[PDB]
């Protein structure tokens, strides 16, 4: 995916620094991350490529890992980040509110105001099952049993 | 206008666009060494 | 800043576009035009005889 | 040189002798200059302009 | 246009540069194509000509 | 000198792009030089190059143009061709301001969008089809007292750089029927009806 | 040996082995090719092209040969990563066996 | 959605339009079914492209809102490899028969 | 300016409205609004019953 | 003649101010014949877009 997207060029074109490279992030669960994480002593894939592991325990995102690029170092309105999330102050509004016709109280309302946006159109996805029945079952002998006559 | 929210104005990001490239590659350049002629 | 509301993405680049008249009755100028940033990976897009 | 030169009659002939070209161009193109201030002409809110 | 090329000129000299290196890549690439070709056929010592 | 005009190609190659010479003739217009174009209104709903079916490309040479031809933005909708009852009513919309080309906000910044939109085209017993008659739906107009508000909805991209421009037009509906003093009639009203029947 | 990677499309899987010369020595027969350059011009002329119009245009001109010297290669082409890496090996197979 | 940049300042428009809308052999109707144009279209190995266009401007204080469809064309019939078919190939044509 | 090339005339007004509530069904707010400047000449725009 | 214009070289500006002049005529009756033809219709009342 890296050879066949362009990738390489885009941010070696768009940063403005001949020498620029992605770095890739290790999106998981934290079942996942427990493995991913190992020895992060030198966390390289190839010759030069080189990622970093983010987990989250959102049960949405159980069971996925997902790789994305980033920008190295990241810097402010930076579009080589992968996405990006544009927010604007929150504001909590205070008034005494007659709701319903009825019933007066006061309602303390919290109102979002912001967006995520995606840039780089590269993902690569993974559906990682299965740790019970390998790390506690047998593998290799059990299947030799099952050879027996 | 009850709700004049913003539709206009916006931030603007200019995206940065920087080609470059040597006479050769270091790919071409160490198959086919370049020689000034 | 919540004046701005949002944010706008402008992205200029330089194109590589084939030297073409237009046609009498064309209906789309067949102008083989790329983002010169592809020809790192596919610099096909360049070649001239 | 080309770049300071406009529409010369008789023309300019440049040599490159560099091993390696950079070209920046993302402030050249003047519509970008015209966006980064105004993605859209500046308008009053309804109420700031009575 | 009174102003010359900003950057943009020198876009001129990166597309001849990266038209060098995929000169080099097809040129090797078709040399191998002949290359296979007389080795195919018999060819097996050094001759000028082939 | 420099307008950019859509022509026909004296051979029919590009007679696809204009509306059929049944419902609108084309006419002949000349330019300040002794040479003469034939024109004719772009069908709706049409994609072209734009600047090589003008008349720019066929006046001299059929292949002159390059990319150095360009078009100006501040460009505007002339005129509007409806089917009215069998017949074509020219409208001219030229000065309205719906008719003006405006900048593409979302894709290329040298894209220029038209975006007409109208419920003012006015059809009473004063109108005269392309033609000069004034008979069919016109006359019924006419003897009723009655005038009609059309709505239509004409958009359109155009490559300011490329040349190459998109069409499209919505679907044209009477938004009002008007007696001689100005007030809304109900369209269930036989003289009302009878006219509306035949705008299908 | 010394490797070299290109991200041209033009090699897909397609490792190739060629002999050059430890040490190079400016215009020398025994690297495997040679690039040969002589300038890029650049010339700047309000051409008229087409009698009707005129336009500066800005060329480069390149001149420049690219030759090969030695006729040896290698030609590997190399599939199957995502088999070998993404699928089991060695214990799927034992599974195969089961009566 | 667009800010109307004649008219009133609260509309908002929305100009889409796109020559990109791809139907695959994978894709389906929204009852799940993948017979008609998309079984005839799944088994002769190809791909079709629509050119679709929809226009229509929103009063963002009145609520007052009017949408357009354009007349919509098929705009590339593409093999697997990305070749764009000639029309009158009667491979593709028996889809483009369909799609009346 | 040679680099605006065009001018945007901004018309700020009052309007006189209706307080109409949004209908299920309608076609549109039947609110017969129009510019307070009309009040000068056709003042009947504003009773209230 | 590698001299240049003399004062001839400002008919250019003459022509184009006469035009400019005769151009704020054509405008003006083109414009009268809108309102002939709107206000002959049924507008006795301010609105966008007639």
């Amino acid at each position: 995916a890296h050879r066949d997207s362009n990738i390489e060029a885009a941010f070696r074109v768009i940063s403005g620094n001949q020498d620029e490279t992605p770095m890739y992030l290790f999106c998981s669960d934290k079942e996942i991350a427990n493995y991913l994480m190992t020895k992060g002593d030198d966390r390289t894939l190839g010759a030069y490529l080189k990622y970093d592991i983010v987990s989250t325990n959102n049960q949405l995102f159980d069971g996925k890992l997902v790789v994305i690029p980033t920008r190295a170092v990241q810097q402010e309105n930076d579009i080589l980040s992968w996405g990006q999330f544009f927010y604007v102050s929150t504001v909590i509004a205070d008034l005494p509110i007659t709701r319903g016709g009825h019933q007066v109280t006061r309602e303390i309302a919290a109102i979002p105001f912001n967006l995520h946006v995606n840039n780089i159109p590269f993902a690569l996805e993974f559906k990682i099952t299965g740790f019970q029945k390998v790390m506690g079952e047998t593998q290799f002998n059990g299947k030799l049993a099952d050879l027996k006559p | 206008n009850y709700n004049e929210k913003s539709q206009r104005d916006f931030r603007v990001v200019t995206i940065g666009y920087n080609l470059a490239a040597s006479r050769q590659d270091e790919f071409a350049e160490r198959i086919y060494p370049t020689t000034v002629i | 800043n919540p004046i701005e509301g949002g944010v706008v993405q402008v992205l200029p680049y330089i194109a590589v576009m084939k030297d073409v008249y237009h046609e009498v009755s064309g209906v789309k100028m067949d102008n083989e035009e790329v983002n010169m940033v592809e020809a790192y990976r596919d610099p096909s897009i360049l070649d001239d005889e | 040189s080309i770049e300071d030169q406009g529409t010369t009659i008789h023309g300019d002939v440049e040599l490159v002798v560099e091993n390696e070209t950079s070209a920046d161009v993302s402030s050249v193109l003047a519509e970008v200059d015209q966006i980064e201030n105004n993605p859209v002409e500046e308008v009053l809110d309804a109420d700031d302009a009575v | 246009t009174d102003e010359g090329p900003g950057e943009v000129v020198k876009a001129l000299t990166v597309n001849t540069n990266i038209r060098n290196s995929n000169n080099a890549v097809k040129r090797m690439l078709n040399y191998l194509a002949q290359l296979r070709e007389v080795v195919h056929n018999g060819y097996n010592r050094p001759k000028f000509g082939i | 000198s420099i307008a950019l005009i859509p022509a026909l190609d004296p051979a029919g190659s590009n007679a696809d792009f204009f509306v059929d010479p049944a419902l609108v003739p084309p006419y002949t217009i000349k330019n300040e030089q002794n040479l003469t174009i034939t024109t004719a209104p772009l069908k709706a709903n049409v994609r072209l190059d734009l600047m090589g079916n003008s008349n720019a490309n066929l006046l001299i040479q059929r292949g002159m143009l390059e990319v150095s031809d360009t078009i100006d933005p501040a460009g505007r909708l002339k005129n509007l061709f409806v089917l009215l009852g069998g017949k074509v009513v020219k409208f001219k919309v030229d000065r309205l301001p719906r008719a003006v080309f405006q900048p593409d906000l979302v894709g290329d910044t040298r894209n220029a969008v038209i975006r007409f939109d109208s419920d003012d085209l006015v059809v009473s017993g004063d109108t005269t089809f392309i033609d000069g008659s004034a008979d069919g739906v016109i006359n019924d107009l006419k003897t009723a007292k009655l005038s009609l508000r059309l709505s239509v909805g004409f958009g359109g991209t155009i490559s300011l750089s490329k040349g190459d421009s998109k069409f499209g037009a919505t679907d044209t509906y009477v938004d009002k029927v008007l007696n001689e003093d100005g007030q809304v009639m109900d369209n269930a009203d036989p003289a009302v009806k009878a006219i509306l029947d035949q705008l299908t």
